[PDB]
């Protein structure tokens, strides 16, 4: 059941990261949903990856690109996350519609 | 209440789990006749909440409807199918000797008991987790039965009536019907 | 899925000649070969006795492959780049096959809820380059 | 010469064997023989060293196999035949065998046994039809 | 060992150069970059210039693109940035912002979005427009003490990651069901010899694309980031948001969804027109009601104007082509001739509200022409420039059939007369007692007049002589 | 690259090892210390209050450089492997890489980030 | 009947659109969940 | 290279069972440290299901550039909200919670049904020379070794200025 009950796994994460981004309230938690969502589709592609295209991998140096990118993503968010947390001494996201 | 504007059968003042002042027969005048309702509702409920999908998880399989999985009592050989397979004790008389000492007598245990109210909710050994800890959630687990009971009853309802109306029908199989063409598929072409 | 419906003709051949391998056929070379190189070809596949199940003109622009690096069937590969004793195709040539099941799928289908091919079949193509 | 018949392929193998059940006699008696004609197809794939199919497709057509010829042998001519289930012995440790040569890669014994493992699938199904 | 990167080798000098000259000069640069980092990018647009009139040949390995369509949107891009640098110099100056890094950042994009434009590889396509979206939430937030450049970061990073996230995952999905491949070109084969394109999957593969497409674009349905941000963000990164990323991104749908998706047509020509029914629509409805001239842009400008483009992608059979490279080639002028106006006007008043804007014909009746010229342009006006746009989108696009898309572009054009004759209005006005004290002290009066000027005399003689424009539009073949 | 097999055993024994430790440790141990058991050690004074101590200003600049120039090292190990095995190039094309980075680090170097 | 009836018409025609932005307006508004709730609720039913 | 045998699909619903108890932890708890740590623990546990494939470096790169670098940031970029302990008991938040927890629930009804109609093992059968080549010999650090500099080259070209931005942008905003 390798190539078929890890599938049935991405959507049943994928989905997940999107329910924890939507009811998120702080701005890490919805980092760390956005971060499990880019590790779900990067395990729906990986295994693609595996079960066939084994002569030249075209998967797994786009699993490589993808970790790259989410590690500067992580990066900038927080970044600005500091900048925020220095304006406004609260990072409750819900609570700031001021751009409407 | 359940008919929002009329008052309350003066019997009905809530002080019971499910209770929407809805007695328009009067059936509940005799507090007597009133508590063994509730015994009757409940098992009525309780009952059939476990026979719905016993109902329709087979026709979801391969297996036959609720009407088929009888059928081979009829005929004077019949040897029962469960999850298709040929179980040797599935003759009439069999299965029969066994539903009624085993029914007969935990439903006997039943009858033998009187407190009142553990004859509508025993507990103990039926919750071997104790979900009865918190009293207020309790009262509220009473209501979600009772609730999903009536709900259960009136599916059952359904279930039956659709057989009359399609005899060798299934629920799913009636649902799909309706699902070709719910404009053309309805209670409307029965009468 | 199986196989819809369709149109056309085929422009009748002469006798196909197997070469060992396949079943190969000859209707018009014209200019040049091609290389292990992305090519653009006009396809209309058949099944073994009359079917049609697809065709380059069904859709738009005629489909676009690779024909030197094993990208396709190895009954098309062998006989539009050139097999083991056959020619290549010119640039506008225009051949006909019919695909043993052995160069082809083999003996196992291509299922989606239904097999959109006939386990072990051996189909026909008309193929056109341009 | 017309189409086939797909014949129950059709699913993910979580439709299949977990979902849709159904397997009639004579009818494993297609998956028995298919079997056959289908892993005698890897020897170009064993010839060269691709040692990522030489494990899915073992797999999957032995867990096919592993089924039917405990169902299909249960539809043989019943009075004599003892040997249609001493064959099945052969015809699944041959293959519980072939499984372990692949694991850790081989080459003499895999190749070794690639013949023997379709010479005896070969008479599992001859005692059917 | 290739020229055909050598455009961006160039523009990747020019940022080395832009890195270096912080790290060892010390106060020499305010003045000095502002036109060395404008060398770069002139000497990569007549880079650009030399391969006019090329063949269609596949790029290093065939990664990203080398042909004629393709390098119309990479030199178009070049043209925004150009335009749109004097702007974002001035703007940050007048801040007390460090500005070396705010243009490196804006020619990082820049670079992103040209690479983008190009990009038949698959992953080449995916981190392209992370090159132009991580290069994004930096400049859209980078005014960092004030409060609404922190919105419009957090809902533009949450928003700009859920949908890369949903596209990377159409991408996975094509790739699976595709049998392994990745080059653009070569999935029609791959998806066939894997019998699996008929089936569903690919249904799916198509719809968690082009919604991740629609958001990097914004038509209605997704529009909802747009009218946030560009308030949020300053007015520079606004304009140049608001016309290279539409350039971009209207540049890769057209070859992600023209090239790999020959048999989806008559199940994604319908799903784009849902798009544009809509983007016409909520588009304009809300452009009514603004109060704020950013706000009131985003409406109107993006969130509408990103429909009439559309209105030819579904009506395509390479006729309509050059109409949807001519009507971008308008937009971009059309657009930044208002976005220098307001610039000028907000930098030397300091408000943004419309209610502001009056009398300003009297103070300054030169800046306020060259302001109703741009919006009247952008009301479609026959002789203006827009009108002959929205005209030759319209005349092939009722020539190829379809006829519920160009009746609601015309009478959503109609709406959208609303509200740029509303503030036309409000410039021309002579009630003293009615200014309010900002227009009022207007000291009235380089770089920021000769870009409004040159922009906005482009959005009134091209749609006059558009015979050119449209002789060298119709060679597009991709 | 043939059989982590042991790699599996070891994976699972050595995960059972902290758990059996555990384990063993609380089978034969005393079921006492009913005491105050509230407070931590080393603060002889029963403190308890506080909060916001956290001087993340610094150490998170660190932490942003690290996770940025550690993506370094995962692209440099196939190119690390494929030196002899391919040509020359991808040593010209890595040096690029590298030196981008070290241009990277040089930048924050001058401008104040690494700090006490 | 003619103020009150192809007048009235002639502005409601333009009145209905001044309500309609108005009040499509004021739904969401901020609240980034909401924006994201929204963004998937297209999605998920587009899958149609 | 292959695996044991019948052992692999213990170790699949092993995994898989954990995993899913790790994502309900990062998405439940309220405690956002707890929620972290609870992410390390679906980060490794996937880590361990990248490398059960035979996929080798995609596994262990993942494992050293998340397990390691992300997950100690954020645990730093955690000691700068204050304020826990929000409500409680089945849906805290508004109905908003059971408008997610139905229209997600869509979303996997939908694709986890469209998944179980494609013979996977039918799709693997259709390309049988793509994983028939092997270059003649090669290990699974020198197929990426080499694959990733003759062919890819321009996203890996491409890379390394988007790490250079980011870098000084993250600095110059973190910064005040
Ligand atoms: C089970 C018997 C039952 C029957 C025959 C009806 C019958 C009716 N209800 Mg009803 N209801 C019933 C139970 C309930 N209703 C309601 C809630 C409502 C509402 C809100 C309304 C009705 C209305 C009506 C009407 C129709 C006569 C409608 C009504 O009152 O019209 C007069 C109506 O608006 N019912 C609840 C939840 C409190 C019920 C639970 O037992
Ligand atoms: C076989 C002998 C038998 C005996 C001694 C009883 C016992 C009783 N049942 Mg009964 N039942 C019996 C057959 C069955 N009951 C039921 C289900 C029910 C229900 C739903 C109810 C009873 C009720 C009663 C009454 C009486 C005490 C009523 C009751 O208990 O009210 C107090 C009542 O409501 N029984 C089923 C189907 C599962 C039976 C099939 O054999
Ligand atoms: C046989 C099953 C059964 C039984 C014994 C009861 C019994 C009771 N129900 Mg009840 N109920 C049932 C089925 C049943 N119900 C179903 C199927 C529904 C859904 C339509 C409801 C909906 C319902 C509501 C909405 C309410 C009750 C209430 C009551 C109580 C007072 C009414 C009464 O005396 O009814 C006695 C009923 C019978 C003796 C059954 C007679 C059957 C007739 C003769 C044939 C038709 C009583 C304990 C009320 C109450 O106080 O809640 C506890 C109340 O508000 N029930
Ligand atoms: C409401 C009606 C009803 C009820 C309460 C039961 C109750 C029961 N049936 Mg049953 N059954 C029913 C209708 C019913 N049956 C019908 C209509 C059929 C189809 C003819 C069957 C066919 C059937 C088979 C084949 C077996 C049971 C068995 C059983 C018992 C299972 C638990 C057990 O003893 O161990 C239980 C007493 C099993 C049994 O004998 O228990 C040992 C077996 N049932
Ligand atoms: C009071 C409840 C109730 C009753 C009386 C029945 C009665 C029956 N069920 Mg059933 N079932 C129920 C609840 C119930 N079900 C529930 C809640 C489920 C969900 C798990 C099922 C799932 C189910 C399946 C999947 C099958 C049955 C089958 C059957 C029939 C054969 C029983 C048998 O072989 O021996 C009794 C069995 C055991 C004691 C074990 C019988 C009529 C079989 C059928 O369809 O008959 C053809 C069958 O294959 N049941
Ligand atoms: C969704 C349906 C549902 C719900 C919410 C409950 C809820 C409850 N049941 Mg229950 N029950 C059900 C279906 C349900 N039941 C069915 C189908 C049967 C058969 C039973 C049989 C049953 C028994 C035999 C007992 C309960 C008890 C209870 C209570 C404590 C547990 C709680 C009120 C127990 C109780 O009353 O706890 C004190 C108890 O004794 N139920
Ligand atoms: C539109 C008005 C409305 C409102 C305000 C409610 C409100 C409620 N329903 Mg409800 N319900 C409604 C319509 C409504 N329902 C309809 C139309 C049906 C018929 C399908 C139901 C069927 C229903 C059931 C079957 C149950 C509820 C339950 C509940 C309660 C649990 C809520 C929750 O999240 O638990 C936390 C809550 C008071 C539960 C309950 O028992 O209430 C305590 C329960 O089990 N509802
Ligand atoms: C309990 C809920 C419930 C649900 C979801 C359905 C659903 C359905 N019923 Mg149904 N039915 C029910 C109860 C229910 N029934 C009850 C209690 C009865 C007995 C009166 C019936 C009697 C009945 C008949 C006689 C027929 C259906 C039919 C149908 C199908 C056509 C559409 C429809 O609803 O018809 C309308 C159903 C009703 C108006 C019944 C009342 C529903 C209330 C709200 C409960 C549909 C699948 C028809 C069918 O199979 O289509 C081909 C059909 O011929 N039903
Ligand atoms: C045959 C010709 C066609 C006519 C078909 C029938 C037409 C009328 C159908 C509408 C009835 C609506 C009753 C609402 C009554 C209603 O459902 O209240 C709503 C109730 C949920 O109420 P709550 O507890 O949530 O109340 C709190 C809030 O909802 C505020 O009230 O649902 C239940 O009662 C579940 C318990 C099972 C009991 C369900 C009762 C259903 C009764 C319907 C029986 C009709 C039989 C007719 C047979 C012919
Ligand atoms: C007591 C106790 C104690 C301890 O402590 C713990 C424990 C153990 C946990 C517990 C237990 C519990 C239980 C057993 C429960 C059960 C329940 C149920 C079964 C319900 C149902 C319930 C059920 C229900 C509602 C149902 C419903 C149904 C319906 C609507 C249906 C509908 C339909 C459809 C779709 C369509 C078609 O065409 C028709 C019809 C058919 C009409």
């Amino acid at each position: 059941m390798m190539f078929e009950h890890v599938l049935f796994l991405s959507v049943y994460l994928f989905s997940i990261g999107i329910y924890g981004l939507i009811t998120s309230r702080n701005m890490v938690r919805a980092l760390i949903c956005l971060e499990l969502i880019l590790n779900s589709i990067n395990l729906n592609l990986v295994t693609f990856s595996d079960l066939f295209d084994s002569r030249q991998l075209k998967g797994d140096i786009f699993a490589i690109f993808v970790i790259a990118l989410a590690a500067a993503e992580a990066a900038i968010g927080l970044s600005i996350l500091s900048s925020i947390h220095r304006n406004r001494k609260s990072t409750r996201i819900n609570q700031s519609n001021l751009l409407n | 209440e359940w008919f929002p504007g009329q008052p309350r059968p003066a019997h009905l003042d809530g002080s019971s789990p499910g209770d929407f002042g809805f007695d328009p027969l009067g059936l509940a005048t005799v507090p007597e006749n009133f508590e063994r309702f509730k015994e009757s509702e409940i098992y009525h409920c309780r009952w059939a909440m476990l026979c719905v999908p016993g109902v329709l998880v087979p026709e979801a399989l391969g297996l036959g409807n609720w009407v088929k999985a009888q059928e081979w009592a009829a005929l004077p050989d019949g040897q029962a199918t469960y999850l298709g397979n040929p179980v040797p004790w599935g003759n009439l008389p069999t299965i029969l000797a066994i539903e009624f000492l085993a029914i007969a007598f935990a439903e006997q245990q039943r009858t033998m008991e009187k407190d009142p109210e553990k004859k509508k909710y025993p507990g103990g050994a039926f919750d071997p987790l104790g979900f009865s800890k918190d009293p207020a959630k309790f009262e509220e687990l009473k209501l979600k039965e009772i609730k999903n009971g009536r709900l259960a009853m009136l599916a059952f309802v359904g279930f039956c009536v659709q057989q009359s109306a399609y005899p060798g029908t299934g629920p799913l199989e009636n649902l799909a019907t309706h699902l070709a063409d719910p404009w053309h598929n309805n209670i409307g072409d029965i009468v | 899925a199986r196989a819809a419906l369709e149109l056309h003709r085929s422009l009748c051949p002469l006798l196909v000649s197997p070469r060992e391998l396949e079943f190969l056929q000859v209707r018009d070379p014209s200019f040049c070969s091609v290389s292990m190189v992305v090519t653009q070809i006009h396809y209309t596949a058949r099944f073994p006795d009359g079917t049609v199940f697809d065709s380059s003109y069904k859709r738009g622009r005629p489909l676009t492959m690779r024909i030197g690096a094993g990208k396709i069937l190895r009954g098309l590969q062998q006989g539009i780049g050139g097999g083991g004793g056959v020619t290549p195709m010119l640039v506008g040539g225009k051949r006909k096959l019919m695909i043993p099941p052995i160069l082809a799928y083999g003996p196992e289908p291509a299922g989606c809820f239904s097999e959109a091919v006939f386990a072990q079949a051996e189909m026909n193509f008309c193929a056109l380059a341009a | 010469p017309p189409g086939t018949v797909p014949r129950w392929g059709t699913r993910s193998y979580v439709r299949e064997r977990f979902f849709e059940p159904g397997l009639t006699t004579e009818e494993a008696a297609a998956r028995i023989r298919q079997t056959a004609e289908g892993m005698r197809t890897l020897r170009p794939m064993l010839e060269t060293m691709s040692w990522k199919y030489v494990l899915f497709y073992v797999r999957l057509k032995s867990k096919y196999l592993d089924l039917d010829l405990t169902t299909a042998m249960a539809g043989v001519p019943e009075p004599r035949r003892p040997e249609y289930v001493l064959v099945a012995n052969e015809l699944v440790d041959n293959m519980t065998e072939f499984d372990r040569f692949v694991r850790t890669p081989k080459v003499y014994e895999s190749y070794l046994y690639y013949e023997k493992t379709l010479k005896s699938l070969d008479d599992v199904a001859e005692f059917l039809g | 060992n290739g020229s055909f990167i050598f455009p961006e080798c160039i523009l990747i000098f020019g940022l080395i150069l832009l890195l270096m000259i912080d790290s060892t000069s010390d106060q020499k640069d305010r003045p000095w970059f502002y036109f060395i980092s404008s060398t770069s990018l002139v000497i990569s647009i007549t880079a650009l210039l030399f391969r006019w009139r090329e063949e269609p040949i596949i790029s290093f390995s065939g990664n990203f693109q080398t042909n004629n369509f393709n390098e119309i949107f990479q030199f178009l891009i070049l043209l925004c940035s150009t335009l749109c640098i004097p702007l974002s110099v001035e703007y940050i100056e007048c801040t007390e912002m460090a500005i070396t890094e705010f243009l490196l950042f804006v020619l990082t994009a820049t670079l992103g979005g040209m690479f983008l434009c190009g990009a038949n590889d698959l992953i080449t396509i995916f981190v392209a427009p992370e090159c132009f979206s991580l290069c994004s939430y930096l400049l859209s937030g980078y005014t960092k003490r004030d409060l609404r450049s922190n919105e419009a970061t957090m809902k533009y990073l949450l928003m700009g990651g859920a949908s890369s996230s949903i596209l990377v995952h159409g991408f996975s999905w094509l790739y699976g069901s595709s049998g392994g491949e990745i080059e653009l070109q070569e999935i029609v084969n791959g998806l066939i010899n894997t019998q699996m394109y008929n089936s569903p999957g690919i249904s799916i593969a198509l719809i968690s694309i082009t919604v991740g497409l629609g958001f990097k674009l914004s038509p209605a349905p997704f529009h909802q980031w747009t009218p946030d941000v560009y308030e949020g963000s300053p007015t520079p990164v606004v304009a140049f948001l608001s016309v290279t990323s539409k350039v971009a991104a209207s540049a890769s749908a057209t070859r992600i969804l023209d090239i790999p998706f020959y048999f989806s047509s008559n199940e994604w020509h319908l799903l784009l027109e849902i798009l544009a029914i809509l983007s016409m629509i909520l588009g304009n409805l809300l452009a009514i009601t603004q109060t704020s001239m950013k706000r009131m842009l985003a409406y109107s400008s993006i969130g509408q104007i990103g429909y009439v483009i559309i209105g030819i992608i579904v009506g395509d059979s390479n006729d309509g082509y050059a109409s949807m490279i001519t009507y971008m080639l308008f937009y971009i002028s059309m657009n930044l001739g208002t976005f220098a106006c307001i610039v000028l006007f907000g930098l030397r008043t300091g408000t943004d509200n419309i209610r502001d804007y009056a009398g300003l014909y009297m103070k300054d009746p030169f800046l306020a022409l060259s302001l109703a010229l741009c919006l009247l342009s952008l009301g479609g006006l026959p002789p203006l420039a827009g009108f002959f746009g929205k005209l030759y989108l319209f005349w092939c696009g009722w020539q190829a059939g379809l006829y519920f898309l160009v009746s609601i572009g015309l009478l959503t054009s109609v709406l959208s007369i609303y509200y740029y004759l509303k503030i036309i209005k409000l410039l021309m006005t002579g009630r003293n007692q009615e200014i309010t004290p900002y227009v009022r002290n207007y000291r009235r009066s380089n770089s920021i007049e000769l870009s409004m000027t040159v922009c906005v005399i482009a959005s009134t003689i091209p749609g006059i002589s558009m015979n050119p424009i449209l002789a060298i539009a119709q060679d597009t073949l991709f | 690259l043939h059989e982590y097999d042991i790699f599996w055993t070891f994976l699972i024994i050595a995960s059972l090892i902290p758990i059996l430790a555990f384990s063993i440790s609380g089978l034969l141990a005393p079921v006492s210390e009913g005491p105050e058991k509230l407070s931590s050690y080393e603060s002889g004074i029963e403190p308890m209050g506080g909060a916001w101590v956290q001087f993340r200003i610094r150490y998170y600049m660190f932490a942003l450089v690290f996770v940025v120039f550690d993506v370094e090292t995962v692209f440099l190990y196939p190119w690390a492997m494929s030196f002899d095995v391919l040509g020359v190039s991808v040593f010209i094309e890595a040096l690029i890489f590298v030196l981008i980075l070290v241009v990277g680090l040089v930048y924050a170097w001058r401008k104040g980030a690494l700090e006490w | 009947f003619d103020k009150g009836v192809i007048d009235g018409i002639t502005n409601g025609v333009g009145l209905a659109s001044f309500c309609i932005g108005e009040e499509i307006k004021y739904v969401g508004g901020g609240r980034i969940s909401s924006y994201l709730f929204f963004f998937l609720c297209y999605v998920s039913v587009f899958l149609f | 290279m292959d695996l044991p045998g019948p052992i692999h699909e213990i170790l699949m619903l092993f995994g898989e069972f954990i995993l899913l108890l790790g994502g309900l932890g990062v998405v439940l708890l309220t405690n956002p440290i707890y929620s972290a740590f609870s992410l390390g623990l679906v980060l490794v546990c996937i880590s361990l299901f990248y490398f059960l494939l035979n996929s080798y470096f995609v596994a262990v790169a993942q494992l050293l550039i998340y397990v390691g670098a992300i997950n100690v940031l954020i645990i730093f970029a955690v000691m700068f909200v204050n304020g826990s302990e929000w409500s409680k008991d089945k849906n805290y938040w508004t109905i908003g919670d059971g408008f997610t927890s139905l229209v997600c629930i869509t979303f996997v009804f939908s694709l986890m049904t469209t998944i179980p109609d494609t013979s996977w093992y039918g799709i693997l059968w259709t390309t049988r020379s793509n994983q028939i080549v092997e270059q003649g010999l090669i290990n699974n650090v020198q197929q990426i070794g080499i694959h990733l500099a003759t062919d890819f080259y321009l996203p890996f070209e491409l890379i390394s200025i988007i790490l250079l931005v980011s870098l000084i942008g993250a600095i110059t905003m973190a910064r005040q």
